[PDB]
RNA sequence: AAAAUC
RNA sequence: AGCGCCGUGGCGCAGUGGAAGCGCGCAGGGCUCAUAACCCUGAUGUCCUCGGAUCGAAACCGAGCGGCGCUACCA
């Protein structure tokens, strides 16, 4: 993770390999990311850019927190899990073991 | 360039579709092979069995292809309180060529007499050996009224355990252990978790299970390495399934019963209620036929405290305007298998966890409610479904007067309070009231950690009857 | 759900304040601030934020400080409470 | 041409409190127009502009937006009027802005008949807005009881009944206010038949529905049955559901079951 | 009045 | 699946029927030695999309969308 800091501005301008890399929908990241953050950011076109003091160690381990549990399957190794809704909720799915488990949270 | 409908439809219409079964066929001559049965009813209801959080829909689903329903926002996750029904068709390749293994395909229910073979190169039409209903028993520590439900509804079983956990799984052993209590035998292994394991690996977790199921009742099971993710190995369950597990006696010389166990109501909201349906039960039929149109009685039924604390029960009577067996209504029904019998009961009491393992009776019977029944019971030597850090795991004691035990009689859960207990025989007081039909094979559950433990098993043998007021 | 964490403001010279927003309802909050308090020797609030819930405010800049705490008063669980650098 | 004033007088009364647009500041204060009385520029100054001191005299004063003020003296005999912002209760400001904005509805109203007749404004309030607002105390009232009572044209000359009925047309497509009265019923059957009783109970019940109100009694579960009414006037809703009531519980004492209410006739 | 830093 | 709430200019509330609001932010400036506090200045919108009465609508309605709330998994 490349965390540029610019005064009292934190810059992540590879947030875009970051949800392509993970097979993430970028949206879905930034509500993940302002869940957990209490901020609220923008995006410019690719690269998310927020106002505050933040370090790369939160950085990565946010980005550790998603893996573990949204990216990876939590019962297989395997990332070819994708977003979707099954009544209205995030029901997660999978395409290599398509196994119903579902983290909204 | 034809659509997928219209090459589903062509080979519907080539199959046969699903003809509609006669409304009064000669039942001495009906076997539950028969055409008319065998394509459009289930005669053989299979169970599955596991641990928590191990797929135990996914398998049904991919032997099938018809979901559970897991609803509630809560249960979509975690773990369901009702049943996962599932329906599928075992169909076998009518050509030698083909590999035996690879014979036999369990389809969805919505499918014909003869669908042809997928296998690339195979012309052969499929034969329905049998269709068999699927009973879903949810694995949780604090549920388990639903799965000793089900194993009095089952009729065959398969065994699930993970690989890459332990293997001392206490929870499969207590689904098991409670499926030896209720008469059944046949139970099949399978190991789901292949894939995440190592060609050695799984070599120690087969000698492990082995090692495991020694001592118990059941010992000819078979062992089967399946996918619920990569959906393989499945026609070498069905050819298990189809040869290991024979039908149970089951004809038509018997009198009619009912075990409802599920409540459906058919409230569709939005439309007009000028256009209704009826309240459904689902319960399972192991013996007797119904058809189309029947007056039929919930013998517990209304359940009331008058202002002495004293217990009234009043059947509910019902004319029965609908079977859902299967996908479309058929005229008449199966016994060993699971119906939605549609009647004109409220659809409220029909809304809610209410008609959970209750006893029905056709008009012509009079099914017996009993406020203290007489049991007598065996117990094993210690306590399973608990996890012990290496010392010996809790022995089951005796039992006490005036204490609250969970007696799954059959379907119905209840809540009795033992008055006196014998070297093998005591007296139950029931506060939810259950009627003793035959026998009605009971389980008992003791609450030692918190929640139920299963203890051993019972059989009714006397009791204090109840005259239902009509 | 119900997740907690803990978050750090400045101040003019160095002065910092701590909050820890979300607190099982277990065991009540004045019993809980009035142990606080000693152990920590910093001025405590219980304030009400609207649609974020009862915030336990002390002084200073603590973060292993308050989770000692935590570990020993109710928390059994040391993994859903998080703690933010800032 | 759209300039008469919506009350009866040219000058401000005194100690009478009004909402101004705000214009212009020079060095004594807002020398601003009027938008309640007839339009005429009254002096709020700097002691009488904010309660706190003065550190932003740019930021509660707007130049183009309306606030509350006060009248303070009117000189009835050039020009002159003195208005305070401070002289405002804060419970008053909500008053005093209910009918700034009642008079820049009615103002919006009679200024669409102007526009669209080209009578001047003046003529209109003349010929009616003021006999209205002398008759019930208020032109938007009568307006609102011409609505439900056409009495209130009797007795005052339009200038012409085209004017009339374009006025009547324009106050029925914006003041028009069919009350949605729902209750909610819980059947608790536990007897036999239930669910023809629930299907004629409902027959009875959408039976006794009438051509101005009509009941449809929904399903959202089982035992919620959801009646939704439109009630013309608030008091037919609650008479058809009781009699609702009535009907779906004379239904379940013969057929064995019980029905109990949660939410009785409400709005 | 409220006064903060240093 | 059914009925209630909502649709920013970064965030919230307000008007909903003369056509772009305020505060919170953000950016800069001023106050000063210097930080807050305080005082000025901005730059962002078919206020979700499609139709309709209407001189006119972002506002009044509706024919659909997205996200929340309850009934409740509704054979
Ligand atoms: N590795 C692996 N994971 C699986 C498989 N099937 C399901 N899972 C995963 O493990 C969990 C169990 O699946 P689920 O169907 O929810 O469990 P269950 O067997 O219904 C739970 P209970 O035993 O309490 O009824 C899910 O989170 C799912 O993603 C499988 O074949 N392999
Ligand atoms: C389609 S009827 C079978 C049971 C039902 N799907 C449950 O719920
Ligand atoms: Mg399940
Ligand atoms: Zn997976």
């Amino acid at each position: 993770p490349v965390c540029l800091r610019d005064g009292k501005k934190t810059i992540f301008s590879n947030i875009q390999d970051i949800a392509e890399k993970l097979h993430r929908s970028p949206e879905h990241l930034i509500q993940y990311l302002f869940a957990e953050l209490g901020t609220s950011g923008s995006v410019d076109g690719k690269r998310l850019v927020i106002k505050g003091k933040f370090q790369s160690k939160q950085m990565e381990n946010v980005l550790r927190r998603y893996i573990l549990e949204y990216v990876t399957c939590k019962t297989c190794k395997s990332i070819n899990t994708e977003l979707k809704r099954e009544n209205r909720l995030f029901f997660m799915v999978c395409k290599s073991c398509g196994s119903t488990r579902s983290v909204s949270s | 360039g034809e659509t997928e409908e219209e090459k589903r439809k062509r080979e519907f219409e080539e199959g046969g579709g699903l003809p509609e079964q006669p409304l009064n066929p000669d039942f001495s001559k009906l076997n539950p092979l028969s055409a008319e049965i065998i394509n459009r009813q289930a005669t053989i209801n299979i169970g599955t069995i596991g641990h928590v959080a191990h797929g135990k829909s996914t398998v049904v689903r991919a032997i099938s292809g018809v979901q559970t329903v897991r609803f509630k926002d809560e249960l979509e996750r975690n773990i369901t309180i009702k049943l996962g029904y599932a329906n599928a068709k075992i169909y076998k390749c009518q050509e030698p060529t083909c590999p035996e293994p690879d014979c036999y395909r369990s389809f969805k229910s919505d499918k014909e007499i003869s669908p042809k073979c997928q296998r690339p190169g195979c012309p052969g039409r499929y034969k329905l050996v049998r269709h068999v209903s699927f009973v879903d028993c949810p694995g949780h520590d604090i549920l388990m009224s639903t799965m000793l439900s089900g194993a009095a509804v089952m009729d065959a079983a398969l065994l699930l355990i993970a690989g890459n956990e332990s293997c001392p799984q206490p929870q499969t052993s207590e689904h098991l252990a409670a499926i030896e209590i209720m008469k059944l035998k046949h139970v099949i292994i399978l190991q789901n978790k292949v894939d995440l394991m190592r060609e050695e690996s799984a070599l120690e977790h087969q000698k492990s299970i082995l090692k495991f199921i020694r001592g118990t009742i059941a010992d000819g099971a078979p062992i089967v390495p399946i996918s619920a993710q990569l959906k393989y190995n499945i026609d070498a369950v069905n050819e298990f399934i189809v040869k290991t597990i024979p039908v149970p006696p089951r004809d038509f010389m018997i009198s009619p019963r009912l075990i409802v166990i599920r409540s459906f109501d058919v409230n569709k909201p939005g439309a007009e209620i000028e256009d209704l349906k009826g309240g459904v039960a689902g319960g399972s039929i192991l013996n007797g036929v119904f058809k189309l149109g029947d007056e039929i009685e919930i013998r517990p039924g209304i359940v009331t405290k008058d202002d002495k604390g004293k217990i009234q029960c009043k059947p509910i009577f019902s004319n029965i305007v609908s079977l859902f067996a299967e996908q479309n209504d058929l005229k008449f029904a199966v016994p060993g298998g699971l119906i939605g019998v549609g009647t004109k009961v409220d659809p409220t009491l029909c809304r809610a966890d209410r008609l959970v393992g209750q006893v029905v009776g056709a008009k012509g019977h009079l099914p017996n409610i009993y406020t203290d029944i007489e049991i007598n019971y065996f117990l094993l030597r210690r306590l399973l479904g608990v996890k012990t850090d290496g010392q010996k795991q809790a022995k089951v004691r005796k039992l006490e007067p005036n204490e609250v035990l969970m007696v799954n009689i059959g379907s119905t859960a209840t809540g009795a309070r033992v008055v006196a207990v014998k070297a093998d025989m005591a007296r139950l007081q029931l506060t939810s009231p259950a009627c003793t039909e035959i026998n009605e094979k009971i389980a008992l559950s003791r609450r030692i950690e918190k929640h139920w433990r299963l203890i051993g098993w019972a059989t009714i043998k006397k009791g204090t009857t109840l005259e239902p007021i009509a | 759900s119900n997740y907690i964490h803990i978050r750090i403001q400045q101040r003019n010279g160095r002065k910092t304040l701590t909050t820890v927003q979300g607190v099982p309802e277990e065991y009540d909050l004045k019993r809980i601030l009035k142990v606080l308090k000693k152990d920590f020797a910093c001025n405590g609030n219980i304030v009400k934020d609207p649609e974020m819930g009862e915030i336990i405010q002390l002084q200073g800049d603590q973060r292993a400080k308050v989770c000692e705490f935590m570990i020993s008063q109710l928390g059994l669980q040391k993994k859903n409470i998080k703690i933010h650098g800032f | 041409t759209s300039h008469c004033r919506f009350y009866e007088n040219k000058y401000p009364e005194i100690d009478d409190i009004v909402m101004v647009n705000v214009q212009q500041i020079a060095e004594m204060g807002a020398y601003v127009k009027l938008l309640e009385y007839d339009n005429i520029e009254g002096m709020i100054l700097l002691s009488e502009l904010s309660r706190r001191r003065i550190r932003s005299i740019q930021k509660l004063i707007r130049v183009g937006k309306n606030d509350v003020a006060v009248v303070l003296r009117v000189d009835k005999e050039k020009g002159y009027i003195d208005l305070s912002k401070r002289r405002v209760s804060s419970e008053d400001i909500i008053k005093c802005e209910e009918k700034y904005q009642k008079s820049k509805t009615v103002h919006s109203i009679l200024r669409y008949c102007a526009e669209k007749f080209q009578i001047p404004l003046e003529e209109l309030y003349k010929t009616i807005a003021w006999p209205l607002s002398r008759k019930f105390g208020h032109a938007y009232e009568a307006f609102k009881l011409s609505i439900i009572d056409e009495t209130v044209w009797e007795g005052i000359e339009p200038p012409s009944k085209d004017v009339l009925d374009e006025l009547k047309n324009y106050i029925s497509k914006r003041l028009t206010p069919a009350v949605k009265i729902r209750a909610d019923v819980e059947v608790s059957c536990f007897s036999y038949e239930g669910i023809d009783a629930i299907k004629d109970a409902l027959k009875s019940a959408e039976d006794m529905s009438t051509e101005q109100m009509q009941v449809k009694v929904k399903l959202v579960a089982a035992p919620l049955y959801v009646l939704t009414t439109q009630a013309l006037d608030k008091q037919k809703g609650i008479e058809q559901l009781e009699s609702a009531i009535e009907k779906i519980t004379e239904v379940i004492t013969k057929y064995g079951g019980v029905c109990n209410i949660t939410m009785p006739p409400k709005a």
